[PDB]
């Protein structure tokens, strides 16, 4: 797995509760 | 030839079992509502309903393996990459001190449900350690998410 990839799902996380 | 894009869709496949603690193929607002938690706190069982009801492409009231991809495209489309990695970095640094740790990268880990040594968090410090401080900084965090 590369650390990239790993942080555009962290991303995801903030968003979901953003709404 | 125009080629297509499921190469990046592969990826996705990998993570939704991470998602669904169940590896039944479906997310419900109940599972999710514990990552809520991990990230500050648990939204409420009538507001998670809102949330899929406006990405259920077929109103049955989960976010099924093609729906969920569906959503991610049409988020970050109408955000920027910007605005996800601010979020995503003040999640790490949980004590907020301006940069993460070898312990911040493994509560993290743990908590999403993946089993790694203390030597895997310190290799994930030596990707983004370009000064050698042994710590990833707000400016090498950046760099290396936005080398290419
Ligand atoms: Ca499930
Ligand atoms: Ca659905
Ligand atoms: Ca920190
Ligand atoms: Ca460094």
């Amino acid at each position: 797995g590369g650390f990239r990839r790993i942080a555009r799902l962290v991303g995801v996380l903030r968003e979901w509760a953003y709404r | 030839a125009d080629q297509l894009t499921e190469e990046q869709i592969a990826e996705f496949k990998e993570a939704f079992s991470l998602f669904d603690k169940d590896g039944d193929g479906t997310i419900t607002t109940k599972e999710l509502g514990t990552v809520m938690r991990s990230l500050g706190q648990n939204p409420t069982e009538a507001e998670l309903q809102d949330m899929i009801n406006e990405v259920d492409a077929d109103g049955n009231g989960t976010i099924d393996f093609p729906e969920f991809l569906t959503m991610m495209a049409r988020k970050m489309k109408d955000t920027d990459s910007e605005e996800e990695i601010r979020e995503a970095f003040r999640v790490f640094d949980k004590d907020g001190n301006g940069y993460i740790s070898a312990a911040e990268l493994r509560h993290v880990m743990t908590n999403l449900g993946e089993k790694l040594t203390d030597e895997e968090v310190d290799e994930m410090i030596r990707e983004a350690d370009i000064d050698g401080d042994g710590q990833v900084n707000y400016e090498e965090f950046v760099q290396m998410m936005t080398a290419k």
